[PDB]
């Protein structure tokens, strides 16, 4: 038969009928290349890491979400006041300053 | 000169420091475990073996009867069986049919095996905790000695008086009670003297491999001779020792956590790296040399040539330097990134030396404290190709051990990146009720 | 017929109480604990004594000089006197006037009184608790025999298999260190082994009081001999181990709580009144007698003719009863109210019978059965007219035993009128109300 054990960085010892038991520990060899592109710096961290490179990489898309929602969010209501004050005066000169930066 | 440090609870790696006395040169010292012994405090609660059957010869009173009487035998059985008709080689033994009687009788004894082949029940209370510790200091060879690791009780290794603080966890892997069998031990829950049930564990209990008084709980019950033969029939539930041994299932010594190593003599776990151990170790006098008569090194360059973050010393570095009276200086990394394998190098007047490291970091960074001096040493470190080896980690691994520069990057884009786009939202609706105020005003 | 139930752990006081089984008379039973002791598990950790100071001839070196060497012997100490010119019985001993050396040796031992006259260092954890019981149940004399209190292990005392309960306190008059001298425990943080400072309890410590390493820590200092005279003189901090004896303090022996006796063998404390311990013994079928073959008891009628809530028997009751099949029938109380000190009486076809018992109420009321019967005795009891006794109190003390009639009849009038005052003040108020309403409708 053959049989296939998960041994981490802390080591595995195993016995085989009447032998001496045998400890092994396995190193931080996993696939992937850390110092590459986005999807080589991905694979390292989550062949090493599975778990937390998974809840890290929702945590940041939480973060990200949540920080351009507000942002946009933001710079609407910021533009709003900011041209209401003309759309509500047909006349109005319309700085060409709050034109390019708000209109 | 006391030196104080804690060192991790790891058997085979050693811990190194410079033991820095002011005005005097640093002394290195080394400090390693040959050995961790937790031994509790044990109390043999009784001794359980497989029972033996012992059948005094049958009364057999012809053409009348007789009683039993009440033994102090263990498990001790007497019945009166009316009605029998022995015979035996020299033809019927009694002259009356049905008038005959026989008496059997039968108790349980430990068996010869018992002296040899028996299981201990221990209770197991907080004992004590001792090493063997292998220390190295300056030009002292490496001396060792056992001591006890109570944080108080000091030990004199090659002049050098080492004092070494409790574990940092009272974690044992015994348990409150424990059955020793053979060199096997098991934290199994056994009955209390006395009630222990037929075919089970606690089937037969002895205080003592030699004790007169033997509780015994099997159910033994005389039956009724054959029909014309002298003999003694019984029924007993098989022993309950033996029904033991095939089921007792893994020993703590297969199923101990953090690797540790059962012994039986006396009790004890070893090896067990668990938590950190406080160390106190005061350096003779003698073992120190004036700052003023030891070398000084000046111009320390450290270039990385070499390395792999294997849990070997995969990394080489070579430091050029300059130095004057040309003598021995010790070497050390004070940083926990990477463990230097060199304690000292040899310098002349001017050159470079090599020292060998490993390190978790992808990126190590570390401080080289050359005798008297420091030097910065930094590089970049290649991933291992040995997927499993079979010797322990010589280094530590950190949290942030594995994130590369461009990991750090991403982080740094992402983080920056968010908090200056909350920024930009934050102004403009600041700025924004200012133009408004302005409008009213 | 098994029985269980709760007694006080309280030596000399006899548990009492009725075996009732379905379809047979009660069985009195009566369960009294000679002693119980609790027994604790110890590990001598060192043996303490007074120490001696060994001091080998010195080594006289005359013109010339001689140089001390280390030896592996307790405290050792070693020093060259150089410039002596000793005088012995003959003269001069030596010729040169300075160029001579007397090289003084002394070393740390245990006296001869240490055989005999030390004490023990022991770390004591929990063991186990025993009690000696003595039962007695129907017409069976007194029985005893050593049980193991902790709820498992049964004891078979005469005929009657008994299983006493572990104690519901833990309570332990050891703590986790304690030190055995002579026949005296003395609760005592004693230093680890190797940590005893000089002229204090622990100055000297050895393993065991025949080990062949002792621990020795005096400041044991060599003075230069005398001009002219050949000896060796030398100070040291006085025994440690003498001083102790003199500021030993109050031994456990006498400030152990709960008025617990301590013995050292094995070291245990005794008669510890701490808690209650639960029973439970299975009575021989043989002692129950069936309803129909017991005497039938009936118009009982209790008087009590003296009592006096003492804490001996001080109270006195006379029972008037009609019966048939004059014979014996127990007696008991199965409240708490009083302690009945009669265990049974014999009852004629009629007449009256007494009994005396030991109540703390001053209204006692409780239920006395006799055998499958009972009534209820009600009395006043008058104050004991001794103020210290040297006996401890038969019965029980409850939260209004002493409350009085009178006592009650003004509690009940202040309730009574204070609530009636509140009562009659809101009758009144929601009176007006509701005429209030009435009057605007
Ligand atoms: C073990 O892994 C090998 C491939 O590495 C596979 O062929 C085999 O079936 C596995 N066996 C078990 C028991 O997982
Ligand atoms: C101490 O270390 C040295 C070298 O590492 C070794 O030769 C010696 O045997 C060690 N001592 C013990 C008790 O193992
Ligand atoms: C048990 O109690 C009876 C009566 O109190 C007494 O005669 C007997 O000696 C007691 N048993 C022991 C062991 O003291």
């Amino acid at each position: 038969t053959t049989v296939n054990f998960t041994v981490t960085g802390e080591g595995l010892e195993y016995t085989w009928g009447n032998h001496p038991p045998k400890r092994v520990w396995a190193q931080e060899s996993g696939e992937g290349n850390p110092h590459g592109w986005p999807h080589e710096v991905v694979v390292y961290y989550y062949n090493r890491y599975p778990l937390t490179t998974i809840i890290g990489l929702c945590t940041c898309v939480a973060i990200i979400m949540v920080s351009c929602v507000t942002s946009v969010w933001l710079l609407c209501r910021t533009r709003n006041l900011c041209i209401t004050p003309y759309k509500l005066a047909p006349n109005a000169q319309v700085p060409i300053l709050l034109a390019l930066l708000c209109c | 000169y006391e030196h104080t440090a804690v060192m991790p609870n790891k058997v085979g790696i050693p811990y190194k420091a410079l033991v820095e006395r002011p005005g005097y040169a640093p002394v290195h010292l080394q400090i390693q475990l040959v050995n961790t012994r937790i031994i509790p405090s044990t109390n043999l609660e009784y001794i359980t073996c497989k029972y033996k059957t012992k059948v005094p010869s049958p009364v057999v009173k012809c053409c009348g009867a007789t009683q039993c009487t009440s033994k102090p035998h263990p498990d001790y059985q007497c019945q009166v069986f009316s009605g029998v008709y022995p015979f035996m080689y020299g033809g019927a033994y009694c002259f009356c049919d049905t008038e005959n009687t026989q008496m059997s009788e039968a108790y349980v004894e430990r068996s010869e095996e018992c002296s040899i082949d028996h299981a201990k029940a221990y209770k197991v209370h907080t004992g004590t905790v001792q090493a063997m510790v292998n220390i190295t200091y300056g030009s002292v060879s490496w001396r060792s000695a056992d001591v006890y690791v109570n944080g108080e009780t000091p030990a004199k290794i090659g002049d050098a008086k080492l004092i070494i603080g409790p574990l940092s966890s009272a974690w044992s892997p015994f348990d409150n009670k424990v059955v020793v069998y053979g060199h096997e031990v098991y934290n199994y829950d056994f009955p209390e003297y006395g009630t222990g049930k037929a075919g089970s564990f606690g089937d037969l209990q002895s205080r003592t491999s030699t004790s007169n008084d033997l509780y015994a709980n099997t159910n033994l019950k005389l039956q009724r001779p054959q029909a014309g033969i002298v003999h003694t029939p019984f029924t007993q539930v098989p022993s309950g020792f033996e029904r033991w041994k095939k089921d007792k299932g893994a020993p703590l010594n297969d199923v101990a956590p953090f690797g540790c190593s059962i012994a039986l003599e006396p009790l004890r776990a070893e090896n067990c790296a668990v938590g950190s151990i406080p160390i106190s170790i005061d350096i003779p006098d003698a073992a120190f040399t004036r700052i003023s008569e030891t070398p000084t090194v000046s111009d320390l360059e450290c270039k990385i040539t070499e390395c792999t973050y294997a849990f070997d010393f995969g990394g080489i570095a070579t430091v050029a330097y300059k130095s004057s009276k040309a003598g021995n200086c010790p070497i050390h990394s004070p940083s926990g990134v990477a463990v230097i394998k060199e304690n000292d190098v040899t310098l002349a007047e001017s050159g470079s030396f090599t020292f060998h490291f490993s390190t978790a970091n992808i990126h190590p960074a570390f401080k080289l404290q050359v005798c008297t001096s420091a030097v910065t040493c930094k590089g970049d470190c290649k991933p291992p190709k040995d997927h499993i080896v079979d010797y322990a980690a010589q280094h530590t691994e950190s949290f942030t051990s594995a994130i590369s520069a461009t990991a750090w990057s991403w982080i740094k884009v992402l983080v920056g990146g968010t908090s200056a786009f909350i920024v930009l939202g934050l102004i403009a609706t600041a700025v924004v009720a200012l133009v408004l105020f302005f409008h009213r005003h």
